[PDB]
C-alpha cells in the first residue's frame, strides 16, 4: 500500500539531512504539512520503485488484506 | 559426495591472499 | 543563387590561385574536409559537422527507400511469401540486351533476375508484409524524410545556426540520448511487435490466407480478435493498475531457445527483452546533473580515484574530451569497431529473425561483412588517437596524470611487448612447422592431435560445461539453455541443421593462440606509433614537424617511414591477415562439423566430414583441404543460364599485381620517363601546358596499399560467395 | 540565368557528359543493327 | 584411499624435515649478524 | 581481516590515543552491537534454517528467499 | 665525417645556417656579390646526413652540396647508446 511509499520517502527526504549533491531543498517548493520540495518528486518516484520491489518480494503472500 | 581437483583449487586460493598477507603482517615489525 | 560553385579552392588560400602543375589537382581531393586546417574557430567547425551528418542521414534514407522500391516492383517476395523454403529470393531483374540476357536468375515461378543474398525478406517475414503498395508508401516516406532533414540542415546552417555553449553539455547529451532516444524507440518498436508481429506470426503457421488476414486498423480498437488469444489480453485486464502482472503470462514470457516452427527463436522473449532494456537504461540515463541542481559533478568523480600507484589519478581529462574532437572520434570508433565484431561473433548462435539457421546463405555474408567493417574501422580509431596525440595535448594540464605516467616509461612496456610477441609467434608457428616436418618425415607419432602428443584446452571445456546445466538453479525462471552450441539437444528442422553443440579438441589450441599472436603484434605496431609519435630516441622534432611526411634524409643511415600513419599501414596489413584467417577458420568449422544435411534419425551428414581432426594440423593440408573445395567449381561455375556470372576473381589477381608494382618502385625513374615523353610531345607541338609530374611517394604508397586491399578482399568474397552458391 | 554553364563547365562534369554521350552513341549502333559481320 | 590424489603420501617430509632445517639454519646465521644491518 | 590489520599500519590510518581512551562508545557498541545484534542474526539463522532442517525440510541458499518460517507468518 | 661542398651561388639569405641542427656552418667574410659573407663548413665532424640545409637553399642549383662519405663513427651515426 502507498503508506510505506510515503513513509520511506519522507524518511529519506525530510526527517533527515541528505547530502544530496548541492543539498538544495528549494528548487521549487510545495506544501503538504512541512516539506522541502523540488527534489521530492524524484524521491517519491524512487519510493514508488522500492515499494514495487518490496511488493513483488511479497508476491508469494503478505499484506493484501 | 567427496571431492576432486577442486581440492587443488582450495589449495590455490591460499599462498597468495592469506600467504603473503600474513607475510606482510609479520614483516611489518622489523625483524 | 548559383553564382558560387565553379570557384574552386574556395576553402584554401594557396590552391585557390591556379593549377600550375597536376599536383594542384591531387590536393583538391585531399583537404576538402579537414577544416580544422582552415581557421582556429570552432562554432563553424561544429556547424559543418552537423550539416555533414544530416547529408549522410539523407543518403541513408534515400538508399534504403530505393532498395525497398526495388523489393516491391522487381522482387519475388509475395510469391516467396507462401513458401520461404522452395523459393530463393531475388531482385534486380536483368535487362534484355546483348551481354546480359543469359543471366536470368530464375528462382521458380518464372521470376528471373538476380538471386540476392541480404536477407531483407527475413525482416519482411517478421514485419508481416503482405502487399507491395504499403512498401511503396514506405519508400515515399523515407525519401521525403531524407529531403526534409536535408532542408533542415540547409536552414540550420544558412538561416539559424546554433551557438557555441550549445556544444559541451555532455550531461544533457547522455541523459536525452540514453533515455529518450534509445528507450522510447525500443519500447515503441516492442509495442509494434506485440500488436502486429506475433499475431501474424501465429497466422503464419498453417497457411492462414496472408492478405485475407486483417490489417492493423482491424486491431487498433477491435479487441475481439485480440481477446481470442491471450485471455488476459481482453483489453489488458489492465492489472497494472492493480500492480498484478501474473495475468500477462500469455505473451510476455521467457522461453530462451529455438522455436522449430519459425526457423528462429521465440519472439516473445525478444519483446520482453526490449521492454526490460527500455526501462532499464531509461532509469540509467536519468543519472547525471542538469538544470535542476541535482546530480553528479562528473569532473569531480575522476578527481577522487587516485592512490599510491596511481600518482594523481584521472585528474584533468575533460579539456581533452571536449576542447578537442579527434579524441572523441578515436575512442568512439574503437568502441564501435569492437562492438560490431562481437555482434558478428554473436548472431550465428542466436538467430533473432525467422528462417535464419535454416537459410545457409545470408549467415556468413552478414557475419563476414560486419566482421570486416569492425577491424577496418577500429584501426581508424587508433589512427585518430594518434592524430589527437600530434594535434592536441598540453604540457600544463598533464602533470603526472595516469596519461603522462606511461609516456615516461614507454620503453619497458614496448620491450616486454616485443618479448611476448616473439614468444607467442614462434611458440605457435614453429611448433606448427615442426609437426609439418614430422608428418613429412615418417615420424607420425610426433604429431600433436589426440592420436598423438597431447594438449587439451580444459578451460573452454569447463566453462562450456558450467554453462550447459545453467537453468533451474542459476536460471530457475528459464526453460532452455541460452544456446545449443554449449549444451542441450541438437536443434534442427527438416534435413537441415539449425544448431548442434560444437566440439573443441586439439586443433583449437594453436588457432586461438595465433589469433592472440597477431592481435599482439598489431597492438605492438599501433601502440608503438602511438607512444613514439612526438619524440623518438633519435628524432626529437616529430611533433615539431608533423605526422604525415615521408622521411628525414639519409641521416643515421636511413630514416624513411618514420611517421605514424606508415605504422598504421603496417598495422592494416597485419589486421588483414588476422581477419582473413579468422574468417577462414569460422567458415571451415561451421561447414565442417556444424552444417550439412539431416536424416530422419536426426543424422547430421555434414558438408565436408570433419576435416580439422584430419588435416587442419599441417600446412600442406591447409591448402589442399580448403581451397580444393573452395574453387573446384569456380573454374567451371560459368556456362549456362543461372551460371553465366563469370566472376572477377580471375580479374582481381590483375589488380593485385598492379598493386604490388606501385610498392617496390621509387619515383625518379617515372619522372625521367615522363620527361622523355614530354620531349617527344614538345617536338610535335602538343606539349600540355599543365606540366605533368609523377606521384609523390606517399601518394604512391597509398594507391598501392589501396589496390592491394581491394584485390585481396574482392578475391576472397568471390571465393566464398560462389562456394555458398554451390550449396545454397 | 544562363550563368549556370559558367559554373557547370568544369571539365570533370564535362568529362562524364562527353563519355556518356559517346557511350550511348556506341550503344545505338549496337542496339539498332548488331547483326552486321 | 579416497578421491584425493597422492598428496598425503609425500608432503610431510619437507615440512617435517627440510623446512625446519632451513628455518634453524637461517635463524642461527641471523643470531650472529654484523652491525648495523641484518636480514 | 589480516589485510585490515595491515592497513592501519600505514601513516594516514593511525588511530589516536584519545580514540583509545574514550570508553562509552566501545561500551555501547560492544554490549549492544557486538552480540545483541549478533544473537539476533543467529536467531534469524535459527528460524530460517535451523528449525526447518530439524523438521526435515531442506532450505538452501536460494529457496530461503521465497518460503516462509511460519504459515501464519507476518 | 662526411664531406661538405661550397660554391659561389650563395646569395646570402642564410636559411641553411638556421636549418642545420648540427652546427657545421658559418658565414665567413666574402666580397663578390652583395652577400659579403658566404656560408662554409668549419665543423664537418658533426655532419649527420639529414641534408635539411640545401632544402633551405633557395638558389637555382642550390649553392651547397654534401658528398656523403664512408668514414662513419658513433658521432656521424648518431647513437645515444
Ligand atoms: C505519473 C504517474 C504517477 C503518479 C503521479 C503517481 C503518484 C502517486 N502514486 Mg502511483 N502509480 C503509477 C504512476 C504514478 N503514481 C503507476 C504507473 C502505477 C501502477 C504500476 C501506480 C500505482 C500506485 C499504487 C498502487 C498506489 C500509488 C500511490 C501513489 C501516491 C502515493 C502518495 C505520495 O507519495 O504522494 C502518489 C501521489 C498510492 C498507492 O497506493 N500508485
Ligand atoms: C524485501 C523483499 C524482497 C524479496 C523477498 C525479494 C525476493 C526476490 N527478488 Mg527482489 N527486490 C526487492 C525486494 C525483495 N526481493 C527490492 C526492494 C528491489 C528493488 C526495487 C528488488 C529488485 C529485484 C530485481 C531487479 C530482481 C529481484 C529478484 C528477486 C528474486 C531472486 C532471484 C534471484 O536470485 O535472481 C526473489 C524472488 C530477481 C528475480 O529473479 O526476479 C524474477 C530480479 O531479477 N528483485
Ligand atoms: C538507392 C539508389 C538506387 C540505385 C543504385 C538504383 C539503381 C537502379 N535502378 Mg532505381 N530507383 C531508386 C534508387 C536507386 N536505383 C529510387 C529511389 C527509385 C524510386 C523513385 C527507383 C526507381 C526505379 C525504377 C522505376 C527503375 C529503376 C531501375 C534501376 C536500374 C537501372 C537504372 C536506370 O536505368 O534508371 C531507371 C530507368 C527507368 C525507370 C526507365 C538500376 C539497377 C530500372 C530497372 O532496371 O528496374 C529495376 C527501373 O525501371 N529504379
Ligand atoms: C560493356 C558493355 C555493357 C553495357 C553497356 C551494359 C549495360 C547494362 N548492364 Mg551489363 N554486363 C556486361 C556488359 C555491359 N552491360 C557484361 C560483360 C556483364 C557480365 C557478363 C554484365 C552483367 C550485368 C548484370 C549482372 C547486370 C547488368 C546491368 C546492366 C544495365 C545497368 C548497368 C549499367 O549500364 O550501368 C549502370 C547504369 C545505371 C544504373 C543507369 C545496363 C543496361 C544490370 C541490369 O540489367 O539491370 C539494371 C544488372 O543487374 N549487367
Ligand atoms: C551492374 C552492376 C551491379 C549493380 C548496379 C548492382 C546493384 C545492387 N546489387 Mg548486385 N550483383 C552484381 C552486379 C550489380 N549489382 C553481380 C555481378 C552479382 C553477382 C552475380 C551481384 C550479386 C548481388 C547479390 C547477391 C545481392 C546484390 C544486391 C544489390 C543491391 C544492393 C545495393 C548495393 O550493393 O549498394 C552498393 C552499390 C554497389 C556495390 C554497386 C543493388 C541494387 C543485394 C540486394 O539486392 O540486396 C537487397 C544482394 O543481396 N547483388
Ligand atoms: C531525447 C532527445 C534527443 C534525441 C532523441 C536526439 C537524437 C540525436 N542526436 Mg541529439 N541532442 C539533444 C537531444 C536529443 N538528440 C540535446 C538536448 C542536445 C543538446 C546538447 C543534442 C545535441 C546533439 C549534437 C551536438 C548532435 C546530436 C546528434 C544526434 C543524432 C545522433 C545520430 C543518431 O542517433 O543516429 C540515428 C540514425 C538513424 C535513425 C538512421 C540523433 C538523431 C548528432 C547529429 O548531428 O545527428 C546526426 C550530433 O552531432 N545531438
Ligand atoms: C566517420 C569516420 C571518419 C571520419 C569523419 C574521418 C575524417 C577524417 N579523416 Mg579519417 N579514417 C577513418 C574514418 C574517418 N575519418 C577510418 C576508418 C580510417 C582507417 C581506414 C581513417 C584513416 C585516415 C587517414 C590515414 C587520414 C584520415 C584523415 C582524415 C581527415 C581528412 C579527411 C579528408 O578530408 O579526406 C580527403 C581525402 C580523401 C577523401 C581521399 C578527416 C578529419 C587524414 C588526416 O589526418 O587529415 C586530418 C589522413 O591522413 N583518416
Ligand atoms: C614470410 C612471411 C613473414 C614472416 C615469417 C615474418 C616474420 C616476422 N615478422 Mg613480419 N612482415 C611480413 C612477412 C613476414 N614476417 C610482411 C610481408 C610484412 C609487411 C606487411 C611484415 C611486417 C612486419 C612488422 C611491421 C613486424 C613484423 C614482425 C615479425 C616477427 C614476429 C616475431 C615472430 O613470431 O618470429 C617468427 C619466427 C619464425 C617464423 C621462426 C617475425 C620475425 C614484428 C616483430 O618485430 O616482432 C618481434 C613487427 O614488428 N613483420
Ligand atoms: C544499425 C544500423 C542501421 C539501423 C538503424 C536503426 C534501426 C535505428 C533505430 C532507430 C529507432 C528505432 C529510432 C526510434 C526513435 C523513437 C523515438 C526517439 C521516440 C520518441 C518518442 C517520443 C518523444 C514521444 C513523444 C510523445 C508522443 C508521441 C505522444 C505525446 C506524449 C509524448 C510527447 C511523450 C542502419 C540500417 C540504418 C545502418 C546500418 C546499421
Ligand atoms: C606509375 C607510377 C608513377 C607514375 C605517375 C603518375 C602520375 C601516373 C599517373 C597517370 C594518370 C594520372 C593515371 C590516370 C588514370 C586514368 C584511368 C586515365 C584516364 C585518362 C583518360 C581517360 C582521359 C609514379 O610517379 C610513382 C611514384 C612513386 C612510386 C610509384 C609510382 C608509380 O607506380
Ligand atoms: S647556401 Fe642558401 S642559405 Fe646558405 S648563404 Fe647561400 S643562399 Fe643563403
Ligand atoms: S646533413 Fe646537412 S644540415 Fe645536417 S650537418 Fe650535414 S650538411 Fe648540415
Amino acid at each position: 500500500i502507498g503508506a510505506s511509499l510515503v513513509i520511506l520517502f519522507i524518511a529519506s527526504r525530510t526527517i533527515r539531512f541528505p547530502q544530496v549533491g548541492p543539498k538544495m531543498p528549494l528548487p521549487f517548493p510545495a506544501l503538504f504539512n512541512n516539506p522541502s520540495v523540488g527534489t521530492v518528486l524524484g524521491s517519491v518516484s524512487l519510493g514508488h520503485i522500492v515499494g514495487i520491489g518490496i511488493i513483488l518480494g511479497l508476491n508469494n503472500l503478505g499484506i493484501l488484506k | 559426495m567427496s571431492i576432486s581437483d577442486t581440492q587443488v583449487f582450495v589449495a590455490l586460493v591460499i599462498a597468495l591472499i592469506p600467504g603473503v598477507l600474513a607475510f606482510r603482517l609479520a614483516t611489518e615489525l622489523y625483524k | 543563387s548559383f553564382e558560387k560553385w565553379g570557384q574552386p579552392g574556395h576553402f584554401d588560400r594557396t590552391l585557390a590561385k591556379g593549377p600550375k602543375t597536376t599536383t594542384w589537382i591531387w590536393n583538391l581531393h585531399a583537404l576538402a574536409h579537414d577544416f580544422d586546417t582552415h581557421t582556429s574557430d570552432l562554432e563553424d567547425i561544429s556547424r559543418k559537422i552537423f550539416a555533414a551528418h544530416f547529408g549522410q542521414l539523407a543518403v541513408i534514407f534515400l538508399w534504403l527507400s530505393g532498395m525497398e522500391f526495388h523489393g516491391a516492383r522487381f522482387s519475388n517476395y509475395e510469391a516467396w511469401l507462401s513458401d520461404p523454403i522452395g523459393i530463393k529470393p531475388s531482385a534486380q531483374v536483368v535487362w534484355p540486351i546483348v551481354g546480359q540476357d543469359i543471366l536470368n536468375a530464375d528462382v521458380g515461378g518464372g521470376f528471373h533476375g538476380i538471386q540476392i543474398t541480404s536477407g531483407l525478406f527475413q525482416v519482411w517475414r517478421a514485419a508481416g508484409f503482405t502487399n507491395s503498395f504499403q512498401l511503396y508508401v514506405t519508400a515515399i516516406g523515407g525519401l521525403v524524410a531524407a529531403a526534409l532533414m536535408l532542408f533542415a540542415g540547409w536552414f540550420h546552417y544558412h538561416k539559424r545556426a546554433p551557438k557555441l555553449e550549445w556544444f559541451q553539455n555532455a550531461e544533457s547529451m547522455l541523459n536525452h540520448h540514453l533515455a529518450g532516444l534509445l528507450g522510447l524507440g525500443c519500447l515503441s518498436w516492442a509495442g509494434h511487435q506485440i500488436h502486429v508481429a506475433l499475431p501474424v506470426n501465429k497466422l503464419l503457421d498453417a497457411g492462414v490466407a496472408p492478405k485475407d488476414i486483417p490489417l492493423p486498423h482491424e486491431f487498433i480498437l477491435n479487441n475481439s480478435l485480440m481477446a481470442e488469444l491471450y485471455p488476459s489480453f481482453a483489453k489488458g485486464l489492465t492489472p497494472f493498475w492493480t500492480l498484478n502482472w501474473g495475468q500477462y503470462a500469455d505473451f510476455l514470457t521467457f522461453k530462451g531457445g529455438l522455436n522449430p516452427v519459425t526457423g528462429g527463436l521465440w519472439l516473445t522473449d525478444t519483446a520482453h527483452h526490449h521492454l526490460a532494456l527500455a526501462v532499464l537504461f531509461i532509469v540509467a540515463g536519468h543519472m547525471y546533473r542538469t538544470n535542476w541542481g541535482i546530480g553528479h559533478s562528473i569532473k569531480e568523480i575522476l578527481e577522487n580515484h587516485k592512490g599510491p600507484f596511481t600518482g594523481d589519478g584521472h585528474k584533468g581529462l575533460y579539456e581533452n574530451m571536449t576542447t578537442s574532437w579527434h579524441a572523441q572520434l578515436g575512442t568512439n570508433l574503437a568502441m564501435l569497431g569492437s562492438l560490431t565484431i562481437i555482434v558478428a561473433h554473436h548472431m550465428y548462435a542466436m538467430p533473432p529473425y525467422p528462417y535464419l539457421a535454416t537459410d545457409y546463405a545470408t549467415a556468413l555474408s552478414i557475419f563476414t561483412h560486419h566482421m570486416w567493417i569492425g577491424g577496418f574501422l577500429i584501426v581508424g580509431g587508433a589512427a585518430h588517437a594518434t592524430i589527437f596525440m600530434v594535434r592536441d595535448y598540453d604540457p600544463a594540464v598533464n602533470q603526472n596524470n595516469v596519461l603522462d605516467r606511461v609516456i615516461r616509461h614507454r620503453d619497458a612496456i614496448i620491450s616486454h611487448l616485443n618479448w611476448v610477441c616473439m614468444f607467442l609467434g614462434f611458440h605457435s608457428f614453429g611448433l606448427y612447422i615442426h609437426n609439418d616436418t614430422m608428418q613429412a618425415l615418417g615420424r607420425p607419432q610426433d604429431m600433436f592431435s589426440d592420436t598423438a602428443i597431447q594438449l587439451q584446452p580444459v578451460f573452454a571445456q569447463f566453462v562450456q560445461n558450467i554453462h550447459t546445466l545453467a537453468p533451474g538453479s542459476t536460471a530457475p525462471n528459464a526453460l532452455e539453455p541460452v544456446s545449443y552450441a554449449f549444451g542441450g539437444g541438437v536443434v534442427a528442422v527438416g534435413g537441415k541443421i539449425a544448431m548442434m553443440p560444437i566440439a573443441l579438441g586439439t586443433a583449437d589450441f594453436m588457432i586461438h593462440h595465433i589469433h592472440a599472436f597477431q592481435i599482439h603484434v598489431t597492438v605492438l605496431i599501433l601502440l608503438k606509433g602511438f607512444l613514439f609519435a612526438r619524440n623518438s630516441r633519435l628524432i626529437p622534432d616529430k611533433a615539431n614537424l608533423g605526422f604525415r611526411f615521408p622521411c628525414d634524409g639519409p641521416g643515421r643511415g636511413g630514416t624513411c617511414q618514420v611517421s605514424g600513419w606508415d605504422h598504421v599501414f603496417l598495422g592494416l596489413f597485419w589486421m588483414f591477415n588476422t581477419i582473413a584467417i579468422a574468417v577462414y577458420h569460422f567458415s571451415w568449422k561451421m561447414q565442417s562439423d556444424v552444417w550439412g544435411t539431416i536424416d530422419p534419425d536426426g543424422t547430421i551428414a555434414h558438408i565436408t566430414g570433419g576435416n580439422f581432426a584430419m588435416s587442419a594440423n599441417t600446412i600442406n593440408g591447409w591448402l589442399r583441404d580448403y581451397q580444393w573445395a573452395q574453387a573446384a567449381q569456380v573454374i567451371q561455375s560459368y556456362g549456362s543460364a543461372l551460371s553465366a556470372y563469370g566472376l572477377l576473381f580471375l580479374g582481381a589477381h590483375f589488380v593485385w599485381a598492379f598493386s604490388l608494382m606501385f610498392l617496390f618502385s621509387g619515383r625518379g625513374y617515372w619522372q625521367e620517363l615522363i620527361e622523355s615523353i614530354v620531349w617527344a610531345h614538345n617536338k610535335l607541338k602538343v606539349a600540355p601546358t599543365i606540366q605533368p609530374r609523377a606521384l609523390s611517394i606517399i601518394q604512391g604508397r597509398a594507391v598501392g596499399v589501396a589496390h592491394y586491399l581491394l584485390g585481396a578482399i574482392v578475391t576472397i568474397w568471390a571465393f566464398f560467395e560462389a562456394r555458398i552458391i554451390s550449396v545454397g | 540565368q544562363n550563368y549556370l554553364l559558367r559554373y557547370l563547365s568544369l571539365g570533370p562534369v564535362l568529362l562524364f557528359a562527353w563519355l556518356s554521350f559517346t557511350a550511348v552513341l556506341l550503344i545505338v549502333f549496337n542496339y539498332l543493327y548488331p547483326d552486321l559481320l | 584411499m579416497f578421491s584425493a590424489s597422492f598428496l598425503p603420501s609425500i608432503l610431510v617430509p619437507l615440512t617435517g624435515l627440510v623446512f625446519p632445517a632451513i628455518a634453524m639454519a637461517l635463524l642461527l646465521i641471523y643470531v650472529e649478524r654484523e652491525d648495523p644491518s641484518g636480514i | 581481516f589480516l589485510f585490515a590489520g595491515w592497513l592501519h599500519l600505514q601513516p594516514k590510518f593511525r588511530p589516536s590515543l584519545s580514540w583509545f581512551k574514550s570508553a562509552e562508545p566501545r561500551l555501547n557498541h560492544h554490549l549492544a552491537g557486538l552480540f545483541g545484534v549478533s544473537s539476533l542474526a543467529w536467531t534469524g539463522h535459527l528460524v530460517h534454517v535451523a528449525i526447518p532442517e530439524s523438521r526435515g525440510q531442506h532450505v538452501g541458499w536460494d529457496n530461503f528467499l521465497t518460503t516462509l518460517p511460519h504459515p501464519e507468518g507476518l | 665525417s662526411h664531406s661538405v661542398k661550397i660554391y659561389d651561388t650563395c646569395i646570402g639569405c642564410t636559411q641553411c645556417v638556421r636549418a642545420c641542427p648540427t652546427d657545421v656552418l658559418e658565414m665567413v667574410p666574402w666580397d663578390g656579390c652583395k652577400a659579403g659573407q658566404i656560408a662554409a663548413s668549419p665543423r664537418t665532424e658533426d655532419c649527420v646526413g639529414c641534408k635539411r640545409c640545401e632544402t633551405a637553399c633557395p638558389t637555382d642549383f642550390l649553392s651547397i652540396r654534401v658528398y656523403l662519405s664512408n668514414a662513419e663513427t658513433t658521432r656521424s651515426m648518431g647513437l645515444a647508446y
